[PDB]
């Protein structure tokens, strides 16, 4: 089934990657990866949560607190929020870059089970998942 | 057993010999002896020592017994709890060498006046302990080093008076502490770290709202759903969030999270 | 053109407020201050502009809560990898944060709406 | 002996460690809270009770959270149900559940020194707190979860929370939830709730 070196689970092959990169570089490195490669996703309500949650866990073995995972926040705006408290469309913004948190990752704490949204400029490690080669 | 009561459950062995007015440690205990009430007796003194021959010993309870004196001699390898709250003891018993497993220590209620360096050296899987109710007035600077996987820290209803600046230094587990009710004045700049302090009780302390107390202000804005008030009640225990307990001259009045600061850079 | 302790604007009323509290409770505030207004929302720059002189009574390096609010859940998620789901199954799933001013160079942050911190109020009679 | 007699044909005699939370908001007016302290004194009568067998707890939430009764509490049964039908009406405008989590979390489970009991925290909800208060709310569950604590929510009335009654019940298999409609339905279902938590406890190893 799954390429040496990936733990697969429901007919899926998954790999955690020790490689800290932003959001971005984590998922095409998983695309170039293999066929259909993609930063892991993970159904909310099911065994992969947990799959997915030991995989890394029992391997990221580090002082690393955060996981990138394949959803991200998918609006084009620094912030979603089209209005104000007043009704009045907002137009002109102005937002410090580095507190725009779009990429999700997974939490060390509890077991890298919770998701989290973090700047995606930072340099994490990931989890990679690709439909059986 | 013709004085303590016995049963067995599970992994445990349990043996009451509470409220019984005992003076010495009974004769002929169950060797496999888990956990043991000594609670509600006379025990002026005990040498823990004499529980060697109970090897599966996890926890030992002394509690209210009028303990002037704790004989620290022998060793015990399963032992991770011991209350020895409600009692008379002077001076901090040094569990280092003889307590390895322990993991909460209890001596709260009882009349310590001050701890000394390398208290508490040697208790490395210590995860809570509690020194409410006595009349400490300041700590030992590194304190809780030997205890980095402590949890519970209540160093409440005391004296204190100032608080070793990197005093909760290296705890990256810390969910509770307790310092409501002292004679606090002001936190050290940087006091509480880059820590997450669910649970902290501040309230009952005479702060100084002045200039200092700006990292305390802050972190009061910053963590006011971490505030909590504790409270008894003959039956109920409670623990509320309240940022505005916090306030530099207690009572009701002014809570420090309000300070203006005006007059300070 | 507007009650005392206030200041005017383009036709709006203004109010720096140095009371603290957490941006669901600045919104409160704001409207229970005055029928018809809530916290300032910066439709322009020469806007972010006079309500950067109201404050001077904080430090330097502080902000104030200000219209906008829990930014990152209104959001619309999606998978690299296509992967559907349902947005109820998403609670409360990304960091619950408001936006705030920073007059010293008007420059917005992006925090945790959990936090206390002074406001403007604005409103339009 | 403490000791006293079962009350009921149904007595349940497991290893199990059983919390009750009371909803302690104005959602419930004085007299329907009753309803449900009787709910409670109706349920533990219908359990074993000793520090060897099925051990209750009670707190009631509002702001904070009030524990009238503790795990370790070593009292007699008549005595654990006088304090639980004696919990003091609160009716806050508030009463958050997250909290009353992060209480059951951090204080009621810390340690987890009777392993060979099941752990539950029957969650009895009314109301429904401000989503600003709900950011760690399933960080608590799944915590509770770490820890082998099943929780099994029971919603009273239209104020309660549905949105974290489903979630809950999503978190994991064994946490089911109880959807009523009125403090009046309580005592009408007593029987499969406590049957289904006695039901998740394991039996005495001897017996």
């Amino acid at each position: 089934d799954c390429p040496s070196g990936w733990s697969s689970y429901e007919g899926n092959c998954y790999k955690f990657f020790q490689q800290k990169m932003n959001w971005a570089d984590a998922e095409r490195f998983c695309s170039e990866q293999a066929k259909g490669g993609h930063l892991v996703s993970i159904k909310i309500y099911s065994k992969e949560k947990d799959f997915v949650g030991d995989l890394v866990t029992k391997n990221i073995q580090s002082s690393d607190l955060y996981a990138w995972i394949g959803l991200r926040v998918e609006n084009k705006e620094k912030q979603c929020s089209s209005e104000w408290s007043d009704g009045s469309s907002v137009s002109y913004e102005n937002v410090v870059e580095r507190t725009v948190k779009k990429c999700f990752a997974l939490e060390k704490d509890l077991g890298f089970v919770l998701w989290i949204n973090l700047y995606c400029a930072q340099k994490n490690p990931f989890v990679c998942k690709s439909p059986p080669p | 057993h013709p004085i303590c009561e016995v049963s067995k459950v599970a992994s445990h062995l349990e043996v009451n010999c509470d409220k019984r007015q005992l003076t010495a440690l009974p004769p002929d205990l169950p060797k496999d002896t888990t956990i043991l009430h000594l609670s509600e007796n006379l025990l002026y003194t005990f040498s823990l020592a004499t529980l060697m021959p109970y090897t599966r010993l996890t926890q030992l309870n002394l509690d209210r017994c009028e303990l002037t004196k704790l004989q620290v001699d022998g060793t015990l390898p399963v032992l991770g709890t011991l209350d020895l709250s409600h009692n008379q003891l002077q001076s901090l018993p040094l569990l280092g060498q003889t307590l390895p497993a322990l993991t909460v220590l209890d001596v709260s209620f009882n009349r310590l006046t001050s701890l000394p360096l390398g208290a508490l050296r040697g208790l490395g899987e210590l995860q809570e302990l509690y020194l409410k109710g006595n009349e400490l007035k300041t700590l030992p600077p590194g304190l809780l080093t030997p205890t980095p996987k402590l949890e519970k820290l209540s160093l409440a209803n005391n004296q204190l008076t100032e608080l070793p600046a990197g005093l909760l230094n290296g705890l990256e587990n810390l969910d509770t502490l307790l310092l409501q009710e002292n004679s606090l004045y002001t936190i050290p700049k940087g006091f509480f770290g880059s820590h997450l302090l669910p649970f902290a009780f501040l309230h009952g302390n005479p702060w100084l709202c002045n200039c200092e107390i700006l990292y305390f202000r802050r972190w009061l804005q910053d963590n006011a759903e971490n505030v909590y008030v504790w409270k008894q009640g003959v039956d109920v225990k409670a623990m509320t969030s309240n940022v505005a307990s916090v306030q530099c001259d207690n009572s009701d009045k002014f809570p420090v999270y309000k300070y203006p600061g005006k007059g300070c850079p | 053109d507007c009650p005392p302790d206030w200041s005017s604007y383009e036709g709006h009323c203004y109010r720096f407020f140095k009371e603290w509290m957490h941006w669901d409770d600045a919104e409160e505030f704001c409207t229970e201050q005055q029928t018809g207004a809530h916290l300032v929302s910066f439709q322009s720059k020469e806007e972010a502009d006079f309500v950067r002189s109201l404050t001077s009574e904080m430090l330097k390096g502080d902000v104030v809560w200000i219209g906008l609010s829990d930014v990152w859940n209104k959001c619309r998620f999606e998978w690299t990898d296509g992967m559907e789901f349902d947005y109820d199954d998403y609670y409360l799933i990304a960091e619950y944060e408001c936006v705030a001013s920073k007059p010293t160079n008007n420059k917005w942050w992006i925090i945790p709406c959990t936090r206390f911190k002074n406001f403007v109020c604005e409103f339009q009679a | 002996d403490i000791s006293e007699p079962p009350l009921h044909d149904f007595y349940c005699s497991r290893l199990l460690d059983l919390v009750f939370l009371l909803d302690g908001s104005s959602r419930l007016s004085e007299a329907e809270f009753e309803v449900l302290k009787a709910f409670v004194v109706d349920m533990m009568e219908r359990l074993r009770i000793s520090q060897k067998w099925v051990r209750v707890a009670v707190v009631e939430y509002h702001d904070g959270s009030h524990a009238y009764i503790g795990l370790k509490d070593r009292k007699r049964p008549s005595e654990l149900r006088r304090i639980a039908s004696q919990v003091k009406y609160a009716g806050s405008q508030v009463a958050s559940t997250s909290e009353v989590l992060k209480y059951t979390l951090f204080q009621i489970f810390s340690k987890i020194d009777r392993p060979e009991a099941s752990r539950i925290a029957l969650l009895l909800m009314a109301s429904q707190e401000p989503q600003r208060m709900s950011r760690n709310f399933v960080r608590y569950v799944q915590g509770l979860k770490k820890k082998k604590v099943i929780v099994i929510p029971v919603g009273i009335g239209p104020h309660a929370n549905l949105k974290q009654i489903r979630l809950i019940e999503k978190q994991a298999p064994e946490n089911k939830a109880f959807v009523l409609s009125s403090v009046d339905e309580l005592e009408q279902q007593r029987d499969e709730i406590v049957s289904y938590l006695c039901d998740l406890a394991p039996e005495a190893p001897p017996p």
